[PDB]
């Protein structure tokens, strides 16, 4: 409808197709932040009048595939410890806190912590 | 008083009672501190600044040891050496690893005096880990880290003393001590952001300049504030085409280090309905146009009408130049028109403080006279929301005297204890006859304040006749080295164009239906008239109700986009540097006119800035004195108070009421602004929501 | 000191007739406490009203006309740098730094 | 002991349940204030959260609102004073407070056993509460008796020189309604 | 050249003396978005790369509206 | 040999000295620095020693990433040396090594900040070149060509 491929949503309302070149992402079809060009837009340029379209680079949307990882619950403990489970290979080591009632995301990987105790309370 | 002292064998002078660390600056010696600001109450709970007193086994804190005479300090010997690593060791023990995703990076000064004075290594290798800290929620403006707080308080000490907002504390005890409100709410100040400043570390950060931009990447460019009537100096930073954030400069006689939220937080509305191209309107419709065809289109509507003498009508906003407001007037006066004035909704034609003496309607008493001031009387003015910095050094005076201060008119929500008198002018004549006026009479110094929106209301005559009689008959108000009459503005151009004279003194020029209205930037029109038929031409840089009101629209640029001058409340010549271009096809606003000019067969005798600024000069000889107040001299300034003196006018006894309703929303950059928009959710339109009804 | 040594210099006659320098001494930055960078004179130029910065379209560059946008002289002492602006013929103006106010601190004023 | 620096709003604890003196209380806390310089009447702050915090069972957050506006002081005030101090407890908790001191002299003499056996009499870890509402255990500092080393508090009541066998004995006659004789 | 696979590029530039299909299970890279066939450098072709800018424009301009003057 | 560097003191080589001053003893010298050369490096491979390769300072060289994601010292150091560099105190210095080319010096001025001032680039190469007119005049063309390879002219090294 062009305005789902144009403005930056939290999710797309509609089922992202894979073979759908006007997409912003393979995965993905609305943009992931205000400041991100649309890709519908950017392709209508002089640039892209004699160019195939399927053969441009086109990467899966991160935002899409962190958040089909399961939230990590911590049992006895409210501090959960993330160094991108790579350990040398992986981001610098911090720790977060799990006191709030919510999961809480690694500032690096983006993999959500919290407590078994609010496993309820998140699910639903 | 002075103390000779020894600081790293360098002899050293200071008033009795400094503090080492101020004897050290005076003497060159850089000693490193976290906890220690100039302008706070003084604390000790960083232990960084630690030196060495020669002839004592203790090492004492520089920032609360008082000097002495014959005091010899070492900063730098091996003891002090191992003191800075021990410290820096133990404030690195639990703070996270977060500098690349932390906004504080690149200009942390827990990273430079790590780096400067702490080891290149950490020792810290424990298996049970650091401290964790959930982040708290204040609102939508700060945004918390509470794992880098290093628990220096600066913060805590701020927003009680400074600020005056004592929701914000230290809850907790040893290792669990937390930073915040304990409670799920936000902190309410005009002046809260500048938190953000003080935080030497990433605990506190900007929330609508979070993950932007790094600090090596800006442009630096000292320029003024245009949100509010103070001229608060400022250092816009730039990346490129676009501004990225506002940050306070020094300027003890101005605004000493503090800027209001609206000032820093209203920069991203530049990049929101901006008036980039010329806009010819066709119908119901606006359309682009060319600036050959928008103009001669002008031209073309000018012959249309015929406007005679005072048909021709200028109107002059908040946030416009003072270079625009003459080339204006003096297009205005080569088509032989006079009828110009502000977009205000004064009752009296001729404002209750005219334009003949500049001492009429400016802060004679300068703002950096407030440190020595004993009675301040507030007459229907809120300081709070109309110059928050401002409000804040009465406070700090208040704090550290007797300092009184009386206020008549509405009653508002005060930083500091106000003796209220009442709503209207019958108060004020009670109280200048009364307790309240033997105060001022005896005072050494006293400051009187009216409000900017006085001269809005229907008792605006009789104010300032009350006050002027007072003035005049009181020997030691105005003296040849203290002037104690004030008027604080809230709009940047209104002393600049009262001192050019920009303002109808004739009633029936002002009573003129216009049939060529000229909008230099003008948007709070809705109370003034606007004949159908008359022929609108809006000239700025934001499109609001002023553009719509147009029938033609000339793109300006903001001021951060032009070498400008303005004159703030207290006659005080400022310029602006430009930091980036203009949108668009937006061009600078006195050359609007200009070219304009040519179309209209009044051909101004302007080509240059220069030429353009050495017309300043010949309408008034102070308007080319940059960072310079031209005070009035004692007997001019006792002849326009005499003049304000009118007998045979009556009070009407009508509330004084504030000219502020909303504070986020007060010119078309606040309005525009998005973050603006988040605050009066959050905050409210008074700043008196305590809780975030836009946060989950 | 009279001498015009901008016949001399090989710059553009641009740099005399249409181009603005400011000398100024960098103001402390309001989120550090250090102050090493405020004890040099700097020179650097007004931006070009237009052709400053605008957005190439290819790539989103930040194009520019101005060759010096990233020029900033240093120097020690600020007669140095008005005898340099002079002898370059350049047309020129000093912004004065602010000097803050001394303020005696002390613990004891916490609660007196 | 539990330290929270952060309150969260709850049907038990929340700024809407009202909370006043009684007409008992209300008498006994100007008393209080007249203990103090009336220039610096902010200092009744410790006194007048305790006498709220026996009057209701604990310090909740309508308690320490009610005396800064008794006081007229910021409530973030009252919240620092309130958070500093480990008598203050910002939760329900139980009919009686069994406060075990774990110190080292203390733990010569065998405080570890004194906590084993209430641990599995009771059936709830240090910081815990029974379901009834009725006990509290809480691992506490040294409280000064510690020449009689094995010594544990009950709420007010401080009781000396134990046993394992003899504190099962105390835990009874709260249980069954009996005050053991204190020493 | 381009038409080897990333595998086995680093394998025949002597690189590793394990192929990619003796890689072991942990030595193996994980990728949680789906693979597809080998593309090789598609210059000279209607699939060469085009640049683009990736950023919206930094400034939006003002969606004009008219208002009747009473 | 006149001012050691870098363990060129700790390892036994020759200097081959010419003495009719042409092409063909500056061709027997630059064979024999080729053998003396593989018998440094014969040398160097025996005895290397272990330790650190770097400067155990890390103000100025990178701590390791392993101690950079695990250290917050660590991190700030490797944060600071990549965005801000490590400030050089102020002064001047000449250093000349034996490079191939001849004797190659660096002229760098500090000015107590993290930029060098000054970097003054002292090219054998450049020298060598300046003393063409006076050395090949008289011979013939293709005497020149010998000239120029010669000198061992690299015109980056020349034209820095
Ligand atoms: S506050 Fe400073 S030291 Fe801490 S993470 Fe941010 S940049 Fe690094
Ligand atoms: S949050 Fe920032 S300003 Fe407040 S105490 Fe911590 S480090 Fe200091
Ligand atoms: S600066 Fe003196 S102890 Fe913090
Ligand atoms: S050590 Fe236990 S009461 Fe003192
Ligand atoms: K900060
Ligand atoms: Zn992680």
């Amino acid at each position: 409808s062009t305005k789902e491929l144009t403005t930056a949503r939290i999710k797309d309302i509609s089922k992202p197709d894979e073979n759908n070149l006007q997409q912003q992402a393979p995965n993905r079809i609305s943009p992931w932040s205000k400041s991100q060009k649309p890709r519908a837009e950017a392709q209508d340029n002089v640039r892209f009048a004699v160019k195939d379209l399927a053969k441009q680079p086109r990467p899966y949307a991160a935002i899409d595939l962190i958040y089909k990882q399961p939230i990590r619950y911590i049992e006895h403990d409210n501090v959960a410890v993330c160094d991108g489970n790579g350990g040398a290979q992986g981001h610098p080591k911090v720790y977060i806190n799990l006191d709030q009632n919510k999961a809480i995301p690694c500032g690096y990987c983006g993999l959500r912590f919290a407590q078994a105790a609010f496993k309820e309370d998140i699910e639903s | 008083k002075e103390v000779e002292l020894t600081v790293d064998g360098v002899k050293v002078s200071i008033e009795a009672g400094s503090s080492i660390i101020q004897a050290a600056e005076k003497a060159g010696v850089t000693i490193p501190r976290y906890c220690y600001h100039e302008k706070l109450a003084v604390a000790g709970n960083c232990r960084m600044c630690l030196v060495e007193i020669e002839r004592s086994p203790k090492l004492a804190a520089s920032c609360a040891m008082p000097v002495q005479n014959g005091m010899s300090v070492l900063t730098n010997t091996p003891k002090i050496k191992k003191a800075r690593e021990g410290v820096t060791e133990m404030l690195l023990e639990n703070h996270p690893l977060d500098c690349p995703v932390c906004d504080q990076g690149g200009e942390c000064d827990l990273q430079e005096q790590s780096l400067r004075y702490g080891s290149d290594r950490g020792r810290f290798h424990e298996i049970v880990g650091k401290r964790a800290v959930e982040n708290k929620a204040i609102g939508p403006l700060i945004k918390t880290s509470m794992n880098r707080c290093i628990h220096c308080t600066r913060c805590v000490r701020f927003l009680n003393d400074v600020a005056g907002a004592p929701e914000f504390g230290t809850a907790g005890r040893g290792n669990d001590m937390q930073i915040g409100t304990y409670v799920e709410r936000n902190v309410n100040s005009e002046l809260s952001a500048n938190v953000i400043d003080l935080c030497p570390v990433g605990a506190l950060t900007s929330k609508p300049y979070a993950f932007r931009a790094r600090p090596w990447e800006l442009k630096r460019t000292e320029t003024i504030d245009v949100h509010d009537a103070l001229g608060s100096n400022v250092r816009v930073d730039t990346r490129g085409i676009e501004v990225m954030r506002v940050l306070p400069r020094l300027n003890d006689e101005i605004n000493e280090e503090w800027i209001s939220d609206k000032t820093r937080f209203a920069c991203d509305g530049l990049k929101t309905q901006r008036l980039t191209k010329p806009l010819i309107r066709q119908g119901n419709t606006f359309v682009d146009a060319t600036w050959e065809e928008a103009l001669a289109t002008i031209a073309e509507g000018f012959q249309k009408v015929q406007p005679k003498e005072n048909e021709i009508k200028a109107i002059v906003g908040s946030l416009t130049d003072l270079e625009s407001i003459v080339a204006l007037k003096d297009l205005v006066n080569k088509l032989g028109s006079e009828n110009v004035s502000t977009d205000g909704d004064a009752t009296t034609v001729p404002p209750a403080h005219g334009a003949d003496f500049r001492s009429n309607y400016i802060f004679n008493s300068t703002i950096d006279n407030i440190e020595e001031a004993d009675q301040i009387l507030l007459v229907g003015t809120n300081p709070r929301h109309e110059a928050a910095v401002l409000n804040a050094r009465i406070r700090k005076v208040w704090l550290r005297s007797d300092l009184e201060v009386h206020h008549v008119g509405e009653e508002f929500d005060s930083t500091f204890e106000l003796n209220h008198l009442g709503s209207d002018v019958n108060a004020l004549a009670k109280a200048l006859t009364g307790e309240v006026g033997k105060k001022l009479s005896e005072a050494s110094k006293p400051l009187i304040i009216i409000g900017s929106g006085v001269t809005e209301t229907q008792d605006a005559e009789a104010v300032y006749a009350t006050v002027a009689k007072f003035v005049t008959s009181n020997a030691n108000i105005v003296t040849p080295e203290w002037n104690g009459f004030n008027l604080l503005h809230r709009e940047a151009s209104r002393v600049g164009a009262l001192d050019v004279g920009f303002t109808t003194q004739s009633p029936e020029v002002a009573n003129t239906k216009a049939k060529f209205i000229y909008l230099l930037g003008a948007d709070e029109i809705v109370n003034k008239d606007i004949p159908k038929d008359a022929f609108v031409v809006y000239q700025g840089h934001h499109g609001d109700l002023g553009a719509s009101f147009a029938d033609v629209i000339l793109p300006g640029s903001a001021y951060t986009e032009k070498t400008a001058t303005y004159v703030n409340t207290e006659g005080r010549v400022q310029s602006t540097r430009a930091a980036t271009n203009p949108p668009g096809v937006a061009r600078e606003d006195w050359m609007i006119i200009r070219a304009l000019s040519e179309y209209l067969g009044a051909t101004l005798p302007y080509d240059n800035l220069y030429e353009m600024r050495s017309r300043l000069a010949d309408v008034a000889p102070h308007l080319l004195r940059h960072e310079v107040v031209e005070p009035v001299s004692e007997g001019i300034a006792k002849v326009g108070f005499q003049s304000l003196v009118k007998p045979g006018i009556q009070s009407k006894g009508v509330l004084l009421k504030n000219p502020i309703e909303n504070f986020y929303f007060t010119d078309v950059i606040s309005k525009s602004s998005p973050t603006m928009a988040k605050c009066v959710g959050s905050f409210g339109s008074k700043i008196e929501k305590i809780k975030d009804e836009k946060a989950n | 000191t009279d001498l015009a040594k901008e016949l001399v210099s090989g710059a553009p006659k641009e740099l005399i007739t249409e181009r603005v320098a400011r000398i100024y001494q960098e103001a402390k930055a309001a989120t550090q406490s250090g102050q090493h960078n405020t004890e040099t004179w700097k020179i650097d130029w007004d931006i070009l009203n237009k052709g400053n910065r605008w957005e190439n379209d290819l790539m989103g560059y930040q194009s520019s006309s101005d060759y010096m946008q990233g020029t900033i002289l240093k120097f020690d002492t600020r007669e140095g740098a008005i005898r340099f602006a002079k002898g370059q013929g350049w047309d020129y103006y000093i912004q004065e730094p602010k000097v803050r106010r001394f303020v005696k601190k002390d613990y004891s004023a916490n609660f007196y | 002991s539990h330290m929270i620096s952060v309150h969260r709003d709850t049907p038990k604890d929340n700024p809407e349940i009202p909370f006043e003196f009684t007409k008992e209380n209300l008498e006994r806390a100007k008393e209080i204030i007249a203990k103090y310089p009336p220039q610096y009447k902010k200092g009744a702050v410790m006194p007048l959260l305790d006498l709220g915090q026996r009057q209701l069972g604990f310090t909740s957050i309508s308690v320490m609102n009610y005396v800064a506006k008794y006081l007229d002081m910021p409530p973030m005030r009252v919240y620092e004073v309130a958070t500093f101090y480990t008598m203050y407890n910002r939760k329900p908790m139980g009919k009686y407070n069994v406060q075990v001191c774990t110190t080292t002299p203390c733990q010569l003499c065998g405080s570890d056993g004194i906590m084993k056996a209430i641990t599995e009499h009771l059936q709830i870890r240090p910081g815990q509460t029974t379901p009834d509402n009725l006990f509290t255990l809480q691992e506490v500092e040294c409280l000064g008796a510690c020449v009689n080393a094995p010594m544990i508090a009950v709420n007010d009541d401080f009781y000396e020189d134990l046993t394992p066998e003899r504190t099962v004995e105390i835990l009874k006659g709260f249980q069954s309604g009996d005050i053991p004789k204190p020493g | 050249m381009s038409e080897v696979e990333p595998g086995w590029h680093y394998w025949l530039a002597y690189g590793t003396d394990v192929p990619p299909n003796q890689l072991k299970p942990e030595e193996k890279s994980v990728r949680a978005y789906p693979v597809k066939k080998h593309v090789p450098n598609l210059t000279y072709t209607d699939g060469a790369y085009v640049p683009y800018n990736t950023a919206r424009p930094k400034c939006a301009t003002w969606d004009p509206k008219v208002t009747e003057r009473p | 040999k006149s001012q050691p560097y870098d363990a060129y003191d700790k390892v036994d080589f020759d200097i081959a000295v010419g003495t009719k001053g042409d092409c063909y003893d500056r061709y027997l010298i630059r064979m024999t620095e080729f053998r003396q050369s593989l018998r440094i490096i014969e040398q160097c491979c025996n005895q290397m020693p272990p330790g650190p390769v770097k400067v155990e300072d890390f103000k100025v060289a990178p701590p390791p990433r392993a101690l950079m994601k695990e250290d917050m010292e660590a991190l700030i150091h490797h944060f600071l040396l990549y965005t801000k560099g490590y400030a050089v105190p102020a002064g001047e210095t000449y250093t000349a090594i034996e490079a191939p080319k001849g004797e190659m010096a660096v002229y760098v001025v500090s000015d107590g900040s993290e930029r060098p001032y000054r970097c003054k680039i002292r090219a054998p190469g450049f020298a060598h070149l300046g003393a063409f007119d006076h050395i090949a005049r008289g011979h013939f063309l293709p005497d020149a060509v010998a000239i120029i390879g010669t000198m061992d002219l690299v015109f980056g090294e020349v034209d820095r």
